[PDB]
RNA sequence: GACAGGUAAGUAUAGGGAACCCACU
């Protein structure tokens, strides 16, 4: 169940990995613009 | 993008082994097992094939200017 | 043509020079010439300007030129001398026993240009001619100057003991004639320090001889040292297993040391000193107790050094690098420092996050226990680019400061 | 006051490197050799293209400079050659430059391999290395459905002093006292030194007793050959070669003091 | 009090032992570029005029 | 806008984390097990700055192991990896724990600069300024974290047998000698491309611009380029040589030698190169709009920034053929030739450990790991690799002078390094000036070498000058020169 | 005067005079590119 | 742009002797040797063979500069004997030590030939 | 009328600036 640190070695490679698989590199930037578009604008345009 | 045809240090002739470097490979020798088949004995052209990143299929990936 | 570098800080930052068209695309330059530029060929471009006028060009070949230009009178002591592969290539070519062959004194000979065509006598004839590297810096030595300087690593206790005027170590330079009695040459010897052997040659033969004599020196010693060799490698920054023992028990202890300090403190058993807030005092007590373990910790690993070790001959020579430096390649890195003082506690009562609150240890405040070689933990490499940061600012800052 | 009497003994021998070993003779005249088999030993390679066509990925200097890279099989033919600045053709004839042509297309879904196999040769005493008769031909550029390769190319002699191409020898290994009697070297700790192939020393022995009447001798080679040449070809022509500059050399010399 | 100057050049720098110190290398290009103004006298019209 | 970074969890003295989740991981690509998987499942968690502030944190599950005499013993985050501190641009650094900071400081930007393939469909992009090498390598020796910086698919360097001596003296104050054979055989050759681009203008009916072949007897505005490699459209065509100022578009504008003044677009001064390709569109408005890409193939040659990935960077002093370069006992040659005057202040002892341990991986057939913070990878152990291999332990070498084949007293480090070619070519800086064109408000000599203009003769050249005393140089140079 | 242009989308070659609107008879598309020259082109294999 | 053809280094430029003699002024029985497009190779060559001559009081050779290929052979002979002799026969020496070792390394590559 | 071939006559083969940004020593 545990991870002996010889494993321990590969295992955390492992989780950066899937890090990166999953986000990417330019994930802030992306999620930034994407949030923007599709929340504050339409904020702004209530508030108006 | 494309398996030098020399070595830069000594100029044995490595152009004409990257195909059966990656033949080796996938028939699962290890690196260094596949260099000493293909006789690279000298370090430098070991690193020539295996730092090797033959790009030019991802260029070819593309399509042509021209039909 | 004059020759610059910005920024111009000094005189010496320009100077004439004669042109020579060489093929390739760029500007050539001397290696003496670099230290009063302050140029190094990092990438670093340079300015050339033709003056177009006999009067100019006249005023230039008398006034300017890098001959002419050798001393500075900022502190009436040459500006260039012999640096870097040649300084250390002559500190091993004048060393006590350094033999010559027929043919590489051949060579070395006919690359000295100043020859006057006479082979000297070998300093040893049976059972096989050979001569000796100060032989041949002697020929190379101009007019009959005399001068007297002492090696780097001269022992301070042989002026007074016996065998003063006959140096054990040949630690004592001694031209005399303008002969090389005897002493290795170094960067005391041969760079811009007052009393140089360049400097006298200088003050006492032209300027014209003293460029002579700085192009001989550097390419008969190149030429030499094709033979020789030079390098440096993972061997030159090993030492041997007792002296990382030694190493990692100085470090034991004066990590123990830290910790009885502190502990006394907090039992509040230490009292402050005259001047000084008790913490003042704390941190006076550990600051010395890690400068102290440091300084043992370099002293050992500068012992351990080989004659062979090429830290040690490029040390020693003075072209590059310091005792410190060793140190630090060898043994412990050693504390770090921002404004002054040990890594602030930029968290809350914590360098860093992955220590006890409250905890003035020396890693806890960033103390690098490990060598270079032997690489840092996270923690003392986030705290080292921390230190070096503070270096980068104070360069980017004092420059502005300076021009102005 | 005069010439040594070299010996040589030839230790091994393949289609592809010759190993062998120069007795009583100087390290300059080794030297030297070894420099002449790198440099100065005359070969046939592409040195001029043009490229009627190329829609490879590769732009043209790219594809001449791989074309030129390639080596020719020149065991004979150079030697007829004559250098084409010598050479009184206008352009280019058989007695100084060897033709060559390529022309590829790929017009199937899978990717073309454009390898020395497709440098077609004029004369067929001169051609790839690899093509000869295993080896895999020199890839030279891949091509996608859609893509052509046209080009025209000649080849003319030349050593590797001008450029690396002309270059026969693929590493020239050279040795001498490989125990280090002669104590040129220094080790400062000699046991870690593994011993070399030559060294005749005891496994306790670390290095030969210094010698101070020794002076180089026994010079080891281990010339490889890029399969321009055999390595025996490479050696003997490197020697011609020296032999005719030396033989030119005293000539103007001649010239000069008969001037003088 | 500063300007910019024609007959004035700029270029990387590199080591070469092979010059005296008072020397420098410079590419044939710049030096092409580059003229000194030479007055014509009985000694120097050939060479002058060769030029 | 707040920051924040991933931590693994930790709650008594034990990582959350389990060899199922590794498992789950490791085989991602079917059971789409993932990253946000994990942190649902809640082992992993995000923390921002002021979290951290009260978080206490271990290194790694060795500090969870309990000691002697426990430090914490209370944690409750654990690093993903130590290593994941650093940048992208640090990342690439192979064994910065063994470097002097502030040379990972600058190998942060050299990296920046290094030319490599900048990104996979170059050849359709008609990007301003590029440059592409002939033959990128991944490095020998790799931080783990590149794997996803994808430096693999687009490595910027070349894989180098780099000796650090002392050689001729060339290689002095950060200089580097270079192979000549090596530059022949393609060594770190690469292109530069470089776009133009031009448009036809109807701004107003009075005064119009075309793209043409402009003749002399109509158009009045021409140099004495010759427009011939223009075609009838007034565009150069693909496959075609130029040099500098080079007519490579013909354009003219309708006046109010008649009728039509020049306003041709040459090849900037003093560059050369081939016609890569040329595009042909419609701007916003549809006026006629090409852009002209030219390809220039730099050879790496004196003068040209190289870097290894360790703060080092120099200049080629000169290049040496392969027979003048030193030889091992074997035929090899080093690429490059440093002085060792650079590692002693510098302390760059990750660059002599990447030559060594990429000595050893070239060796072995395999990549090296250079991860920084990694204890199963050590000198000692490299070292005692690589004797295994039939080498010194410590990378020495015998090496023969090529000039006279004696051997070399001193044994010299030598092995292969990744080295980056800097965009900074001598070619791109080179310049040079005598009497150019000049400002108009001011008659000075212009600025900046793409207007021939001339240096800067600044007020510290006036201050030296005065130090010296040459009244007439100084008078020559700011009034006879500049601007009588 | 024939001045063959290849677009960017179909890859077909197509006529363009001057003062003609640029945009592929084809495929409407408004890229297009110059052909290769035909020019003599030589490159020293160095 | 600056680049110098690669055939500059050995092909001498129109009007260029391939070597030229001076007499060394300092000492007598001296002469330099100043030989073009030429370079280490024939340099060492012909110093150790003269190095050989016992005559020869001084031989050597030297490259001014790598940049430029040209070198410069010093040589200095006992009065009784001349440079230009003692570098004539050097090279004559050279030559039949070259013809010697071409036709033993035949015979070798011969005999290894047929076993 | 068109189109294909030939003969004759005329035409065609002077230079920006500012601002900002990035990067460099
Ligand atoms: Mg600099
Ligand atoms: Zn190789
Ligand atoms: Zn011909
Ligand atoms: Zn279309």
């Amino acid at each position: 169940d545990e991870i002996t640190p010889d494993l321990w070695q590969e295992a955390c490679w492992i989780v950066i990995s899937s890090y990166f698989d999953e986000k990417g590199l330019v994930r802030q930037q992306l999620d930034s613009f994407d949030e923007f578009i599709q929340m504050s604008v339409q904020r702004i345009v209530e508030d108006a | 993008m494309i398996i030098p045809v020399r070595c830069f240090t000594c100029g044995k002739i490595v152009g004409n082994k990257w195909e059966a470097y990656l033949g080796l490979l996938q028939a699962e020798y290890t690196e260094g097992d596949a260099l000493d088949a293909l006789g690279l004995k000298r370090y430098c052209c070991r690193r020539m094939l295996l730092a090797h990143v033959d790009l030019i299929e991802k260029l070819l990936n593309y399509a042509p200017l021209e039909k | 043509v004059i020759f610059n570098r910005q920024p111009t800080l000094h005189k010496m930052s320009m100077m004439g020079h004669r042109v020579r068209i060489l093929p390739w695309s760029t500007f050539r330059l001397n290696l003496s010439v670099t230290t009063p530029y302050n140029a190094d060929f990092d990438g670093d471009e340079m300015n050339l300007h033709l003056p177009q006028s006999l009067e100019t060009r006249a005023e230039i070949q008398e006034l300017a030129m890098v001959p002419r230009m050798i001393v500075t009178p900022q502190s009436n002591r040459p500006v260039m001398g012999i640096v870097q592969d040649t300084l250390t290539a002559v500190r091993k070519f004048t060393k006590r026993d350094v033999f010559l062959e027929r043919g590489e004194v051949m060579n070395l000979l006919m690359f000295l240009s100043t020859w006057d065509g006479k082979v000297p006598q070998p300093a040893i004839l049976k059972p096989r001619p050979l001569w000796t590297g100060k032989q041949i810096f002697s020929l190379i030595i101009p007019g009959h100057i005399n001068c007297i300087r002492t090696h780097s690593t001269h022992p301070d206790d042989e002026d007074s003991g016996p065998y003063k005027h006959i140096s054990p170590g040949d630690t004592k330079v001694v031209v005399e004639n303008g002969e090389l009695i005897m002493g290795i040459l170094c960067k005391k010897s041969l760079g811009t320090s007052a009393g140089s052997l360049v400097h006298i040659s200088y003050l006492e033969m032209g300027h014209d001889i003293t460029r002579l004599f700085y192009s001989n020196i550097q390419t008969v010693i190149n030429n030499w040292l094709l033979i020789e060799g030079h390098t440096i490698g993972i061997g030159d920054s090993i030492a041997d297993s007792k002296t990382y023992q030694d190493i990692q028990n100085t470090i034991k202890k004066a990590k123990q040391d830290v910790i009885e300090v502190i502990e006394k403190a907090h039992n509040n058993e230490l009292e402050p000193t005259p001047g000084n807030t008790l913490r003042q005092t704390f941190e006076n007590q550990v600051n010395r107790i890690l400068n102290d373990a440091r300084d043992k910790t370099g002293s050992s690993a500068q012992k351990s050094l080989s004659e062979y070790n090429n830290f040690k001959s490029m040390v020693v020579s003075g072209a590059k690098g310091s005792k410190i430096n060793i140190s630090q390649v060898i043994a412990v890195v050693g504390q770090q420092n921002v404004e002054g003082k040990r890594i602030p506690f930029g968290f809350k009562h914590r360098t860093l996050p992955h220590f006890i609150k409250d905890d003035y240890g020396p890693e806890s405040r960033g103390f690098v226990e490990n060598s270079y070689l032997a690489g840092l933990t996270p923690t003392e490499f986030f705290f080292h680019a921390m230190g070096g940061r503070e270096g980068l600012i104070d360069t980017a800052v004092k420059t502005a400061e300076t021009g102005y | 006051p005069y010439a040594n009497q070299p010996t040589v003994r030839i230790t091994e021998l393949t289609d592809e490197n010759v190993k062998f070993i120069i007795e009583n003779t100087d390290l300059a005249v080794a030297n030297s050799i070894r420099r002449v088999f790198i440099a100065e030993v005359p070969i046939i390679a592409i040195d001029w293209v043009q490229i009627d066509a190329n829609s490879s990925v590769l732009h043209d200097e790219f594809i001449a400079h791989r074309l030129g890279l390639i080596p020719l099989t020149s065991d004979d033919i150079v030697d007829k050659l004559q250098y084409s600045r010598d050479c009184t053709c206008e352009e280019f004839c058989p007695e100084c430059s060897v033709e060559f042509t390529l022309d590829v297309r790929c017009n199937e879904d899978q990717t073309r391999h454009v390898t020395s196999r497709d440098l077609i040769s004029n004369s067929p005493r001169v051609i790839p290395v690899t093509s000869r008769n295993e080896q895999d031909d020199i890839l030279i550029v891949k091509l996608r459905k859609g893509q052509e390769l046209r080009l025209r190319a000649y080849a003319k002699k030349g050593f590797g002093k001008e450029h690396a191409k002309w270059n026969p020898t693929a590493g020239v290994a050279f040795e001498y006292d490989p125990d280090n009697a002669l104590r040129h070297t220094v080790y400062p700790k000699p046991e870690e030194w593994p011993k070399s192939e030559y060294s005749e020393l005891d496994e306790d022995e670390s290095q030969a007793p210094y010698d101070p009447n020794g002076k180089p001798e026994r010079f080891y080679y281990n010339v490889e050959s890029c399969g321009s040449l055999r390595p025996e070809t490479i050696v003997l022509s490197a020697l011609s070669g020296l032999k005719k500059k030396l033989s030119d050399l005293q000539t103007q010399l001649s010239h000069e003091i008969q001037s003088d | 009090m500063g300007k910019r100057v024609d007959f004035s050049a700029r270029t990387v720098i590199t080591p070469d032992p092979n010059l005296s110190i008072d020397q420098v290398g410079v590419p044939r290009s710049i030096a092409a570029n580059m003229t000194f103004a030479e007055i014509v006298t009985p000694f120097n019209i050939d060479r002058l005029q060769e030029l | 806008g707040r920051i924040c970074r991933p931590l693994l969890i930790v709650e008594k003295q034990k990582l959350l984390l389990k060899k199922r989740h590794i498992d789950q991981l490791k085989e991602r690509e079917y059971n789409n097990y993932s990253w946000q998987d994990l942190v649902a499942s809640g082992v992993v968690e995000y923390i921002d700055t002021l979290e951290e502030e009260t978080v206490m944190l271990a290194m790694t599950p060795d500090d969870l192991q309990e000691k002697e005499v426990a430090y914490c013993s209370t944690y409750t985050h654990c690093e993903i990896h130590p290593s994941m501190i650093l940048g992208v641009c640090a990342s690439i650094i192979p064994f910065p724990d063994h470097n002097q900071s502030p040379r990972n400081t600058y190998q942060s930007a050299m990296g920046k600069q290094a030319m490599g393939v900048y990104i996979t469909n170059f050849h359709v992009r008609m990007d301003t300024l590029a440059h592409v090498l002939y033959y990128p390598q991944k490095p020998l020796v790799t931080t783990r974290s590149m794997e996803y910086l994808r430096f693999r698919e687009l490595p910027a360097g070349i894989n180098s047998i780099v000796a650090i001596a002392s050689y001729t003296g060339y290689n002095q104050e950060d200089s580097v000698i270079m192979n000549r054979s090596a530059v022949d055989r393609g060594f770190f050759r690469s292109v530069f491309y470089r776009s133009y681009k031009e448009q036809e203008s109807k701004k107003g009916f009075d005064q119009e611009e075309v793209f043409e072949k402009p003749t002399r007897e109509t158009c009045q505005g021409m140099r004495h380029a010759i427009y011939d490699k223009l075609d009838d459209d007034g565009l150069i065509a693909p496959g075609v040589r130029v040099s500098g100022d080079d007519v490579i578009i013909g354009k003219t504008v309708t006046l109010p030698r008649y009728t039509k003044r020049d306003c041709s677009t040459f090849l900037r001064t003093s560059e050369t190169g081939i016609v890569d390709q040329v595009m042909v569109t419609l701007n916003q408005e549809g006026y006629k709009f090409c852009k002209i890409r030219v390809r220039s193939v730099r050879i790496p040659q004196i003068g040209d920034k190289f870097a290894s990935r360790h703060g080092q960077k120099g200049t080629c002093g000169i290049q040496y053929r392969q027979e003048d370069m030193p030889f091992t006992c074997e035929g090899i040659t080093p690429d490059i030739i440093i002085n060792p005057h650079a590692i002693p202040s510098r302390m760059t002892i990750g660059h002599l450990i990447e030559c060594l341990q990429g000595k050893v991986s070239a060796n072995k057939g395999e990549i090296g790991d250079a991860t920084p913070f990694n204890d199963a990878v050590n000198v000692q152990k490299i070292s005692n690799l690589l004797s295994d291999y039939g080498y010194h332990l410590r990378g020495n070498e015998v090496l023969y002078n090529g000039f006279t084949g004696r051997k070399i007293t001193s044994q010299i480090f030598i092995g292969p390094t990744y080295y980056q070619r800097l965009k900074h070519m001598v070619d791109d800086k080179i310049h040079s000036r005598a009497r150019g064109p000049i400002q108009i408000l001011n008659r000075q000599p212009m600025e900046g070498r793409s207007r021939d203009g001339g240096l800067r003769f600044g007020e510290m050249e006036r201050d030296c000058q005065i130090a010296h005393g040459a009244a007439q140089f100084l008078r020559e140079r700011l009034f006879e020169a500049s601007d009588p | 005067q024939p001045m063959i242009y290849i677009c960017g989308e179909c890859h077909t070659e197509n006529e363009i005079k001057s003062r003609d609107p640029i945009r592929c008879r084809e495929c409407g598309y408004r890229i297009m590119y110059k052909k290769r020259t035909k020019r003599l082109v030589v490159f020293d294999a160095r | 742009m600056n680049a110098p053809p690669a055939f500059e280094s050995f092909l001498l430029f129109e009007g260029e002797k391939k070597i030229t003699i001076n007499k060394d002024t300092k000492v007598p029985n001296a002469c330099l040797f100043t030989i073009n497009k030429e370079d280490h190779t024939l340099g060492n060559i012909i110093k150790s063979q003269l190095l050989k001559d016992p005559q020869v009081l001084f031989a050597g050779y030297k490259v001014p500069h790598p940049l430029e290929h040209k070198i410069i052979i010093r040589v200095q002979t006992t009065p009784d004997y001349s440079p230009q002799e003692a570098f004539t026969n050097a090279i004559t020496d050279l030559i039949s030590e070259l013809s010697l070792l071409e036709e033993r390394f035949r015979v070798a590559i011969k005999d290894k030939q047929e076993g």
